[PDB]
């Protein structure tokens, strides 16, 4: 059933994650084409559940993907904790999540408060408050909405270009 | 007003320490990203340091490990400890909102004023000042100053007659001389038919040495 | 890391003209561009962001345009307090980001010609050593000039010094100082202390003089 995950036609974004329960029976690193994977407390059922979350961001972000890691994508979209036992798969989808002209249909959350924690969720669309006055729903001056769109075009460096991605946790 | 006020530069030997604040008003310290950048004498700027609301700092590789971007909500100041200075680190250092991006909210729109930062084995000098007096007279007007001599570090402000005098002042950058001291002058414009009638001070003010100099400026 | 190119360095043009500035990057940057206005020694002013957008406040004579690698600043008509050092700078690569080198634009005028003064030093320095001449060319276009010391008419070198002021925020004139600083005892040991003065704006060089104590 990692098929329904891996070859799914369209894919969430990464702040509005998506997860996938496994209840279930090296098949996969076999027959690749991926450009990351990386396994954590184990390398290549015998557990008691399996998650596998899966969304699209920039090339240059994989790199958060990761135990302890820094920046937007892992401070206010998708948090992996420190001890994360499991693996991330990415890949270059510029073929299918590009478009001329750009595809804005890939979100990312740009303005937060504070950290999410591992595993946490954050789909809100308030409006940011970045002052000591509230924003009463409105944008503007610091009063930001909080999403911001990727612009996957097909001419992309490919550090901007889009990667999906699934991470399967094990517990 | 959106304000971001600065404080505490100064001099600091190779080595040494020091703490940059920036108090803002009207912006959110800890709901912001927000930035420190910098300027050698003569130079470019250089982005410093980043920082994340949620907490996630980043800085240019030239001061990685000897620096550290904090803030604090109470006081609502964000704040750069700088540690382990050096004369490259020898700057004029602002604080701005923002990451330097190109989407509002991360743009950097507000700044502070800056404060100099001079890392130096020199020490400390106040200032000597001499009037540069008229004489007489070309074309109906005459010029007088003040010459402020051999001092360190900067800055030094002048102003005449407390403040009173601006039309026709041209204080000068100062230059470094061969002794590793500064040293400026500061001169007016006035009629020259008003020599023995208008009295004319020249209010120094050296702030590292707490130097306050006033000298009058006479026709000898 | 990215590297920006600007040019030109260094710009000169009239009040009214149109002025523009190129800055180019060694990849593919989309607009991921601003610009930032800088006064000497005082804090930037954002003025574009994301290529071309106007910074809110900033006035609308400012413009900016361009995507991939090359930029362009723009400003329609120039105004004669527009003088400064205008910087881009990228916002594509990993923080923190960086600028561009930086292009200083002076206001272009009429030639004025300085007014000249001389001072001897004052009786409390001499007291306490050491002795300054300082020598003043006031409100003057363009920046280049000749400042020569002469001291019983032997022409001095390696003991003076010019400072300039930034140009003026109304007429967009200079001033600058030469100060020749000496030892009480090379002090006294001449007489006739002059200051010779070359510039576009005077038909034949200006001297101002004294005589020690005279
Ligand atoms: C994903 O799909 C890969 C390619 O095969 C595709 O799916 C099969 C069922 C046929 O419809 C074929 O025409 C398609 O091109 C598979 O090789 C791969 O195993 C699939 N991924 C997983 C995780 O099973």
């Amino acid at each position: 059933p990692f098929g329904e995950v891996f070859n799914a036609t369209r894919f969430a974004s990464v702040y509005a994650w998506n997860r996938k329960r496994i209840s279930n029976c090296s098949v996969l690193y076999n027959s690749a084409s991926f450009s990351t994977f990386k396994c954590y407390g184990v390398s290549p059922l015998c557990f008691t559940n399996v998650y596998a979350d899966s969304f699209v961001i920039r090339g240059d972000e994989v790199r958060q993907i990761a135990p302890g890691q820094t920046g937007k994508i892992a401070d206010y979209n998708y948090k992996l904790p420190d001890d994360f036992t499991g693996c991330v798969i990415a890949w270059n989808s510029n073929n299918l999540d590009s478009k001329v002209g750009g595809n804005y249909n890939y979100l990312y959350r740009l303005f937060r408060k504070s950290n999410l924690k591992p595993f946490e969720r954050d789909i809100s669309t308030e409006i940011y408050q970045a002052g000591s006055t509230p924003c009463n729903g409105v944008e503007g001056f610091n009063c930001y909405f909080p999403l911001q769109s990727y612009g996957f075009q097909p001419t992309n460096g490919v550090g901007y270009q889009p990667y999906r991605v699934v991470v399967l946790s094990f517990e | 007003e959106v304000q971001l006020v600065q404080s505490g530069g100064g001099l600091v030997k190779p080595g040494g320490s020091l703490r940059l604040s920036c108090a803002a008003s009207g912006i959110t310290v800890s709901s912001n990203y927000m930035s420190w950048v910098r300027q050698a004498p003569g130079k470019g700027l250089e982005w410093v340091s980043v920082i994340y609301s949620g907490g996630s700092t980043y800085y240019a590789d030239s001061v990685k490990g000897r620096f550290t971007i904090s803030r604090d909500n109470s006081k609502n100041t964000l704040y750069l400890q700088m540690n382990s200075l050096r004369a490259e680190d020898t700057a004029v250092y602002y604080c701005a909102r923002g990451e330097g991006g190109s989407i509002v909210g991360v743009t950097s729109d507000y700044w502070g004023q800056g404060t100099l930062v001079t890392v130096s084995s020199a020490s400390t000098k106040g200032p000597s000042v001499f009037p540069l007096a008229p004489s007489s007279t070309s074309g109906g007007t005459a010029a007088l100053g003040c010459l402020v001599k051999d001092y360190f570090p900067e800055p030094v402000t002048v102003s005449w007659n407390s403040g009173a005098l601006t039309s026709g002042v041209h204080t000068f950058p100062a230059v470094l001389q061969s002794s590793g001291l500064y040293s400026l002058s500061s001169v007016v414009t006035v009629p020259s038919s008003s020599l023995g009638t208008q009295t004319y001070i020249c209010n120094v003010n050296h702030k590292p040495s707490n130097t306050k100099v006033d000298k009058k400026v006479e026709p000898k | 890391d990215i590297q920006m190119t600007q040019s030109p360095s260094s710009l000169s043009a009239s009040v009214g003209d149109r002025v523009t500035i190129t800055c180019r990057a060694s990849q593919s940057i989309s607009r991921y561009l601003n610009w930032y206005q800088q006064k000497p020694g005082k804090a930037p002013k954002l003025l574009i962001y994301a290529a071309s957008s106007l910074q809110s406040g900033v006035p609308s004579r400012f413009s900016g345009s361009g995507s991939e690698t090359e930029f362009t600043l723009t400003i329609s008509s120039l105004h004669p307090d527009d003088f400064a050092t205008y910087y881009c700078q990228q916002s594509y690569s990993t923080l923190p980001y960086t600028f561009g080198q930086g292009t200083k634009v002076e206001i272009k005028r009429t030639a004025a010609a300085p007014s000249v003064f001389i001072f001897p030093p004052s009786d409390e320095q001499l007291k306490s050593g050491t002795a300054s001449v300082v020598c003043l060319l006031n409100n003057f276009y363009p920046r280049e000039a000749k400042v020569q010391w002469k001291v019983d008419n032997a022409l001095q070198s390696g003991n003076s010094q010019e400072s300039v002021t930034e140009q003026d925020s109304k007429d967009s004139t200079y001033s600058l100082s030469s100060t020749l600083t000496l030892s009480k005892a090379d002090y006294e040991k001449h007489k006739l202390y002059a200051c010779e003065v070359t510039h576009q704006g005077l038909s034949s060089p200006v001297t101002k003089s004294f005589n020690r104590g005279e």
